[PDB]
């Protein structure tokens, strides 16, 4: 049968928020060298 | 030479099989006890961490604050930096 | 930050492939200048 069937969304709001504010620290992957290693273990690799 | 950490090792083969065999001495096992702390990654943060703590509590127009600040960037990891690594290790070196 | 910083970012994306096409068709269109140094003594 057909009747009225309305939807009045409260929580795509949140998932927005959510979304927008993840999206604003962005991040990503710094390589470091080891203790032992030169200064400059991770340059090559960083820049690749 | 005065104050030489050679930092002694001691391994020994069986000779009869590939297998190597640790040899640790008794009386000097136990002599660090645990703590609990921040967590970090490597040892270089750690000093990293200390350095700009006693840096926040060494007042400013100090020798002390001078020597902190080359320390620590002294202690930096990136080939960009490195101008900044040369001129303080050479800074600190010929203040002796 | 602002409300629209999703659709901001959305338009950031299609601006880079807008320059990435434009980029290439200059490439294959335009030309395109080499800079070269003679490196004379004086």
């Amino acid at each position: 049968t057909l009747q009225y069937r309305g939807q009045f969304d409260v929580v795509r709001p949140v998932v927005r928020k959510l979304v927008s504010e993840m999206r604003q620290n962005p991040i990503d992957v710094l390589y470091r060298p080891k203790d032992g290693a030169r200064p400059d273990a991770a340059d090559v690799l960083m820049g690749m | 030479g005065s104050e030489k950490d050679v930092q002694l090792m001691a391994e020994v083969v069986d000779l009869a099989t590939g297998e190597k065999q640790v040899l640790n001495d008794i009386r000097g096992r136990y002599e660090c006890y645990t703590d609990v702390g921040p967590s970090f990654q490597s040892m270089k943060q750690q000093n990293r961490a200390e350095i700009l703590e006693l840096l926040g509590k060494t007042p400013q127009g100090t020798p002390e604050y001078q020597l902190l600040l080359l320390q620590y960037f002294t202690l930096l990891d990136g080939k960009g930096v490195e101008m900044m690594r040369d001129y303080a290790n050479k800074q600190l070196i010929q203040m002796g | 930050d602002l409300e629209t910083y999703v659709f901001q970012d959305n338009l950031a994306t299609a601006m880079r492939r807008d320059g990435e096409i434009y980029q290439s068709i200059v490439n294959d269109i335009y030309d395109v200048p080499r800079n070269v140094t003679i490196t004379l003594e004086d």
